[PDB]
């Protein structure tokens, strides 16, 4: 699983500070390794489609 | 002409007198020789092993000196025949201290003990107990042994050309006798030698003390530039009001000293109050009688109104029996001495003492009331036998009509009930059921028989302590059993929180309690100039008439029952909106009576020392035959047992009196109702008594004499009274009334105050030992620095002396020379771990620890002689430093690459230069619990262990908890072995440490990046431009060196509350008010905790992470605001690192305050809070040493020039202070914060 | 790991490529 560039999300949605929001909250989270399990489940699920 | 050249060329002769043979370079860091003794060559020839040569190699390095080891030398120290260089001289000091000697002939039961005469081959039932009484009463333990303290004497007396009378009477002790005692330089708590008397230390110590008060003074008297004192209209000179005074004490100074202290802090307090014109310093502060925010004044005089008040009958039954307290010393020292001689200087200032004046702004009578204040630290730590004395309440007074016994118990019922009325409003209530055990902490159990279980029995019973103290005879503490003081924990707690703050309001009129009654802490927090100014505004005033009782013994008639009554009468009717929750079981009610019970205060057995009679020997014999018992309890070494009282009380005369009897366990020694010192509740109660009593004082007054004598304030401290009044009338015959009617109420309450000790004067004012006078401030110093409270353990000598120096602040504070002030630590810098190694060594290679070899078997420990110098290399280079021109000033490594530069310095400091980076380094030494404990604590100690264990091995930073537990279990097995144990681990290590010591070049000015210390200021440069008023400014405090006058003239005192205690010790003071925070954990362990993360995901995860320090859960509220702040507020991220402006002189000045950056500062704008501070406390330092030269007062200013060059260096390293590279995958902090963010548009 | 390190001044701007020496 390939994850975006770093610099799409930092000069755009945490680009003002002095400001938070439902988005700039989860940039700053990583996920566990249960949440990494789920993330293959959403892509068994969008191959396979109905 | 500097000290740092005159003055290490003295101590390098005292070592050059000490040591003989020792040639000494003083460019070298330090020089290291050994010696030995054999008290330990003897030990292993008991156990087989014998020895070659016995005493072959003492014979070869007595006088001769031939022999030296691996090179080094092998020196001896100088026997006692030679300290004084065999000198002689008349000495009639000398004469009646031998005449003042007396063998086998002493009462076993006294207070301070007399002079024993040591013959040897004598008993061991009378000279043993002698031998075990010196050996606890006389004990000189400290950091420095006595013997070079005489031979420190011997060569300072000689470049001052002055001879002290310590020393004459020392020179004496030489030549006719040997050596008065073997004291160990290892250890120095071992005597185990008196070879003519048995107070030969008492006779030294009260002669290493006398020699410096009048060195002190003779120093002192050319600074000031006059030849003698001036009494107000005739010349004095000093060292005869001591040489008079030596005399007198010298047949029995413990108790003549306890007695003509009196007289002599009498006569200093009445001095100038009499007189017509009187020259006050007007000062001027708040409406309250209390208000601490004085400004003062220049010096004025004006017409006393109490001329004529003093022809009075109460000032002359007064002065009679103060000048009978002379003579009684006197009679009591006329026939125990041979001399016919006493006191002729002292004798007539007394009988005029009133009329004659005092002016304060002449130096001449600042220094002579100073130094009769200092007098009497002579014959320091008083240690005396204490006896056993029981409540004998048939001499306690019964309520009665025609006494105001019970209007004294209904008063205090008041005053506990109101004391728990205004705690409620500040937030102190009860403890709570629910945290009952986490509230057990506070002290360092609870059983229901053992809380049902008494102690008026033989078979267990309470024990007694004793702790030492200054001047004052050893007085006693109680230690109360740990089961039945937690009930008093739980019901005293909101009044110790209560009146713990420090502001009031002292109004009589007013309706609050709180104000008017004070408890200070252990240590003065702030100077002691700083915040008694409310003492020295009120002796400068017209219409202040202070009255300040004092009870003599006050715990005798707090023996009474009525305040025990009334207090518990008090307690219970106050909890009774607490009357429905039960504290485990059972009520509130039942279990107040668990802590002042019938078997807890009210009668409970006691075991001190025991009472024993001298008798004879051949009627003991004839009666011990039937009673040899021992077992129950035990008799001190020379006394001889019996069983009980009756049969000790039968034989108990004779004349004779050759053995000594003591009965063990038929005494019933003694039972006690009195409020002890112990509880939990001492210095509230009994200043509460106060409280009481001072309520009936105004009420008779107001009664009989009605129109005069209005109060205007009200201060109760432990033992005193200070009522601020205003007399209205001038009269002989009005003023004798009312001055008798408050004595009246005392002895009708059942104290009894003495006339003596009760002050009524204007224009003076003593409160908790700090003496103000017609407006200055006139000092004592009772601080000593031969003698100790109890053994010292010289464990951290970087922190020690650091600490040490600060005692030697305050001592030049109160008037002691700034410079003898330098050489005494010059001299105490060379003899501290100078027998603190195990092992000899050989130089330039490894460092022996086994031998296995005869030779160097002999050769134990070895000698660490440290340069004299190393007062003045600054701290991080392991060497404690203090500046040459100012002690105030601390040395750091960013004042010594500032102090070579200044012109004025290249004289003083020209030897200091050359002994950087030279120096070694330093002895720097580093089940109950499941219910008391918060749920903090035992969820994360009840866990699974497969989640338990991961808070340990791998990874928790974790500084307090079950680990600081054990270090909680690591300090009640501190006091004898893991002290002795790690001490036997450090020396092992400090011998690799010292080996791999290579003095390193390149010194760096900077921290790391999480803190930042005052050497930040060195990133710029600085510009001493612009002028400033040169007014010399007013201060009370007088009777200073010219190194302290001249900073306190340029630099007033101070009006406001400093602000460079910073945010991050803001928060200290919300750790400083829990006492399972305060001995714990502070800012530097509270911002490493910081350090492992910051920027979290929600304040919820934040409340919780100081949870994990395991100690509390309601602090963590300031701990989510003010991180919830810090991420609002702007804030440079790190801590500050300093050990400046502490000590209580820098405290009084107008330094380091918001006043003081807005004339003496000027720095650029783009600078965060903790870098100008870092700015204004480098810039402290400046000012003080530019003030402490003559420099010119000027503005400094910190400048940024336009080289673009310079600029970029200055945006490279504030950015790396600022936030760290490697850290930041760390903490994962965010970049993104507002301060690190203008760091790329701050100076480009 | 395998981090490096220069002589830099900008606080803000060159850290975050700093990250990208760690992914």
């Amino acid at each position: 699983y390939i994850a975006p560039n770093p610099r799409i999300s930092s000069i755009t949605l945490t680009q003002r500070i002095t400001t938070t929001g439902p988005f700039a909250i989860l940039t700053g989270s990583t996920p566990t390794a249960q949440q990494l399990n789920d993330v293959r489940k959403i892509y068994l699920a969008l191959m396979f489609p109905g | 002409v500097a000290i740092t050249v005159q003055g290490a060329q003295l101590i390098k002769r005292v070592v050059e007198r000490f040591y003989p043979g020792i040639a000494f370079n003083i460019n070298e860091g330090a020089c290291y020789i050994y010696k030995f003794s054999d008290h330990i060559r003897r030990i292993r020839m008991k156990h087989g092993t014998k020895y070659r040569r016995q005493a072959e190699e003492i014979i070869r390095n007595i006088s001769l000196r031939k022999e030296r080891l691996y090179g080094i030398p092998v020196l001896d120290e100088v026997e006692w025949k030679y300290v004084f260089d065999g000198q002689t001289f008349q000495s009639y000091a000398f004469e009646v201290y031998v005449n003042s000697i007396l063998p086998w002939s002493e009462l076993d039961p006294e207070e301070e003990f007399l002079r024993n005469y040591r013959v040897s081959r004598e008993m061991t039932e009378v000279e043993k107990f002698i031998e075990f009484r010196a050996k606890n009463e006389m004990q000189i333990y400290g950091d420095i042994p006595i013997k070079v303290w005489c031979c420190f004497i011997n060569e300072l007396s000689a470049e001052l050309k002055h001879v002290p009378l310590g020393m004459q009477v020392m020179a004496d002790f030489v030549n006719r006798f040997d050596s008065p005692f073997h004291q160990g330089n290892r250890d120095l708590s071992n005597l185990e030698d008196f070879q003519v008397a048995y107070t030969t230390p008492l006779l030294f110590e009260m002669c290493c003390m006398e020699s410096i008060l009048e060195f002190n003074i003779k120093m002192r008297m050319r600074e000031e530039e006059i030849s003698a004192l001036e009494f107000g209209d005739m010349k004095v000179d000093p060292v005869g009001l001591l040489r008079e005074f030596f005399i007198l004490c010298l047949p029995h100074p413990k108790k003549i000293n306890n007695v003509l202290r009196a007289p002599y802090s009498w006569f200093v307090k009445m001095w100038g109050v009499g007189a017509d014109p009187i020259v006050v310093l007007q000062s001027t502060a708040g409406d309250d009688r209390n208000s601490k925010d004085v400004f003062y004044d220049k010096f004025r005089t004006e017409p006393n109104r109490y001329k004529a008040l003093f022809r009075s009958s109460f000032y002359n039954e007064s002065r009679r029996m103060n000048e009978e307290k002379i003579l009684e010393a006197v009679k009591y020292s006329q026939k125990l001495g041979s001399h016919d001689r006493r006191l002729p200087l002292f004798e007539k200032m007394l009988k005029t003492v009133y009329t004659t004046p005092f002016y304060p702004h002449k130096s001449s009578n600042m220094i002579l009331a100073s130094f009769l204040l200092s007098i009497q630290t002579i014959t320091g730590y008083g240690r005396a036998w204490v006896k056993n004395v029981s409540t004998e309440f048939d001499k306690q007074l019964k309520p009665n009509p025609s006494n105001l016994v019970q209007d004294v118990s209904d008063l205090t019922r008041e005053f506990f009930k109101q004391a728990y009325v205004e705690a409620k409003e500040r937030r102190e209530e009860i403890v709570k059921p629910e945290d009952l055990y986490t509230s057990m902490l506070r002290l360092a159990v609870f059983t229901d028989e053992e809380l049902h279980k008494k102690y008026n029995s033989v078979e267990l019973y309470q024990t007694k302590g004793s702790r030492d103290v200054p001047i004052k005879a050893t007085r006693t503490i109680y230690s109360i059993n740990l089961s039945v003081l937690v009930p008093q924990l739980i019901v005293t707690l909101p009044l110790n929180e209560y009146f713990s703050r420090v502001g009031g309001i002292t109004s009589p009129d007013y309706k609050k309690i709180g104000g008017k009654v004070i408890v200070g802490d252990l240590e003065a927090t702030g100077s002691r100039v700083m915040d008694a100014a409310d003492c020295f505004r009120n002796s400068a005033d017209r219409d202040i008439f202070t009255i300040a009782i004092d009870y003599s013994e006050y715990d005798t008639h707090l023996t009474r029952h009525n305040f025990r009554t009334g207090m518990l009468q008090g307690i219970r009717e106050a909890m009774a909106p607490y009357r429905d929750l039960r504290y485990e079981g059972y009520t509130l009610e039942q279990i107040i009576d668990f802590g002042y019970g019938e078997g807890r205060v009210a009668n409970t057995l006691w075991n001190g020392k025991r009472r024993l009679f001298k008798t004879t020997f051949d009627a003991y014999i004839r009666l011990d035959e039937s009673e040899r018992d021992k077992g129950s309890f035990k008799v001190p070494k020379g006394v001889l047992p019996v069983s009980s009282v009756d049969v000790a009380n039968r034989i108990a005369v004779d004349k004779g009196f050759d053995t000594l009897i003591a009965a063990t366990d038929g005494s019933d020694l003694a039972l006690i109702d009195t409020h002890l010192s112990g509880e939990n509740s001492t210095l509230i109660a009994n200043s509460m008594h106060n409280m009481a009593i001072g309520t009936l004082m105004q009420r008779e007054v107001g009664r009989e004499q009605p129109g005069v004598l209005t109060f205007l304030s009200e201060q109760y401290v432990g033992d005193d009274t200070l009522f601020y009044t205003k007399l209205h009338t001038t009269d002989t015959k009005v003023f004798d009334k009312v001055a008798a009617s408050i004595f009246d109420t005392v002895a009708k309450c059942g104290h009894e105050a003495s006339p003596s000790k009760t002050m009524m004067t204007p224009y003076s004012v003593e409160k908790t030992q700090t003496h103000a006078k017609q407006g200055c401030y006139v000092p004592q110093d009772r601080m000593m620095i031969i003698s100790s409270e109890r053994r010292k353990d010289i464990e951290d000598v970087q922190g020690y002396v650091r600490s040490q120096v600060q005692t030697m602040i305050t001592k030049v504070s109160r008037g002691f020379c700034h410079d003898l002030a330098q050489l005494i630590l010059m001299l105490k810098t060379t003899f501290i771990g100078a027998w603190k190694m195990k092992r000899t060594i050989k130089e330039d290679a490894m460092y022996r620890d086994r031998k296995f070899d005869s030779n160097d078997e002999d050769g134990f420990t070895l000698i660490q002689i440290r340069n004299p110098l190393a007062l003045y290399v600054p701290i991080g280079w392991n060497g404690y430093g203090a500046h040459p021109a100012a002690l105030n000033i601390v040395m750091t490594e960013e004042m010594y690459v500032d102090s070579i530069m200044i012109s004025k310095l290249d004289e003083i400091m020209a030897p200091i230069r050359r002994i950087v980076h030279d120096i070694p380094p330093c002895w720097n030494e580093t089940s109950f619990f499941s219910k008391m404990a918060r749920p903090a604590v035992q969820a994360a100690l009840s866990d699974p262990q497969i989640i338990n264990l991961v808070e340990e091995l791998p990874l928790g930073e974790f500084s307090p908890g079950r680990i600081s537990r054990t270090m909680m279990h690591s300090a009640l097995l501190k006091e004898s072995s893991a002290r002795t144990l790690l001490s036997s681990g450090y020396e092992l290590e400090y011998q690799k440490a010292l080996n791999s010591w290579i003095t390193q070049v390149s010194m760096r000015l900077g921290e790391e990046s999480g803190v930042i210390s005052t050497s930040y200021a060195k990133l710029f440069d600085v510009y001493f431009e612009g002028e400033l008023d040169g007014a010399p400014h007013m201060f009370p405090d007088q009777n200073l060196s010219p190194q302290f006058y001249i900073q306190k003239m340029m630099i007033g005192p101070r009006v406001s509350s400093r602000v460079r205690n910073s945010y991050v010790d803001r928060i200290d003071v919300i750790l400083r008010k829990d006492v399972v925070m305060r001995g714990f954990i502070t800012a530097n362990t509270i911002l490493n905790v910081i350090e492992k993360l910051g920027t979290n995901h929600s304040v919820g995860d934040l409340v919780t992470v100081f949870t994990l320090m395991n100690i509390e859960t309601r602090v963590a509220e300031e701990l989510a605001e003010y991180m919830t702040s810090e991420k609002i507020r702007f804030d440079a991220l790190k801590l500050l690192k300093k050990g400046i402006a502490g000590d209580e002189f820098t405290m009084s000045l107008n330094v380091a305050t918001q006043d003081f950056i807005d004339t003496y500062l000027a720095y650029p704008y783009q600078l965060t809070k903790t870098e100008v501070d870092a700015i204004s406390l480098y810039c402290t330092q400046m000012i003080m040493l530019r003030a402490a030269l003559g420099l010119p007062k000027k503005k400094m200013k910190i400048v940024v020039t336009d080289d673009a060059k310079k600029r970029y260096k200055i945006r490279l390293q504030r950015f790396r202070t600022h936030v760290p590279k490697i850290k930041v995958l760390k903490k994962l902090i965010d970049p993104n914060r507002m301060t690190v963010r203008n760091l790329e548009n701050q100076f480009v | 790991e395998g981090d490096v390190l220069s002589s830099d001044s900008g606080p803000l701007l060159s850290v975050f490529a700093l990250q990208e020496i760690m992914q």
